[PDB]
């Protein structure tokens, strides 16, 4: 039984038909974060998306992916055994601090990247970066940040390019995914443009409350860097967001060469 | 700033609700 291994304590959050749970697998000792899925609420179909994410998961072992380390199916309830990451999402961090410094902002893209990358060289790719579901090891400066949610990931062969279904976020949507064109890995460096330009100054380049004309603005790269609060900002930072939020994506940086970047590399 | 010139972060979720 899941419970003969695993005692669960408080609620640490809540999804649609889903709860997560601080967990100590007993003999171990050892705490993680147990998600628990209401499989009485999914279809067979939706069964399988779940089985698909928790099979992608256990592909990628990786400092900065959020680790599963187990996968159960009892009657009516599905189990997945993370890593209990308690910084909450670099999404409520940046709203709380309203943007990072340049070295904060660094030292986080980078490890995105590292993570990307990792995705990219596995044939995995993640459609669904964002702040909203990157998850931090603590509230300091400088805090560990982990990839999580592969619920949209997909396997691509080689650099091979294909239409694998319109999906992701729609403020962190690629220009090719809204084109409806074949696409593959630089999808995920174009979310990573967006997440650097909100960590820089903690709003989006990418806005209309019409998402018609949203999805307008994503097609035609139509993003600035307004004063005075980018006034400030090092040239280095706005290039390597310029190479990431590049619309032709064989041009757009990849995760290997982002992490040569000067803006990276020579802190 | 965000803040001074009244802009909002806001949390979205995927298309796939």
């Amino acid at each position: 039984r899941f419970t003969e291994e695993y005692q669960l304590f408080e609620e640490l959050g809540k999804g649609a038909f889903s709860v997560v749970r601080r967990c100590v697998k007993v003999l171990a000792g050892q705490e993680y974060a147990a998600k628990i899925i209401n499989t009485k609420k999914l279809s067979a179909r939706d069964h399988q998306k779940l089985e698909r994410e928790a099979r992608i998961c256990r592909l990628l072992k990786h400092p900065n992916i959020v680790r599963l380390h187990d996968s159960i199916s009892e009657e009516g309830h599905h189990y997945l055994i993370f890593d209990l990451v308690t910084g909450g999402e670099l999404f409520e961090d940046i709203v709380a601090r309203e943007y990072y410094s340049e070295a904060d902002a660094s030292h986080c893209i980078q490890q995105i990247l590292e993570a990307v990358l990792h995705c990219h060289q596995m044939g995995v790719v993640h459609r669904n970066l964002k702040p909203e579901n990157l998850l931090l090891a603590s509230k300091l400066k400088g805090a560990a940040v982990k990839l999580a949610d592969f619920g949209l990931a997909i396997e691509v062969e080689g650099e091979q390019q294909a239409w694998f279904g319109f999906a992701g976020t729609p403020g962190y949507l690629s220009p090719e995914v809204l084109r409806k064109d074949p696409y593959g890995k630089p999808v995920d460096l174009w979310a990573c443009g967006v997440i650097l330009y909100i960590l820089l100054v903690g709003y989006p380049p990418f806005w209309d409350e019409d998402q018609h004309r949203l999805y307008k603005q994503i097609k035609a790269g139509a993003y600035d860097f307004p004063s005075p609060e980018w006034d400030t900002v090092t040239p280095e930072a706005k290039d390597l967001i310029n190479k990431m939020l590049t619309i032709n994506p064989s041009k757009r940086i990849t995760a290997a060469e982002a992490l040569k970047h000067p803006w990276i590399s020579h802190r | 700033s965000k803040r001074m010139k009244g802009f909002c972060l806001i949390p979205q979720q995927s298309i796939n609700e």
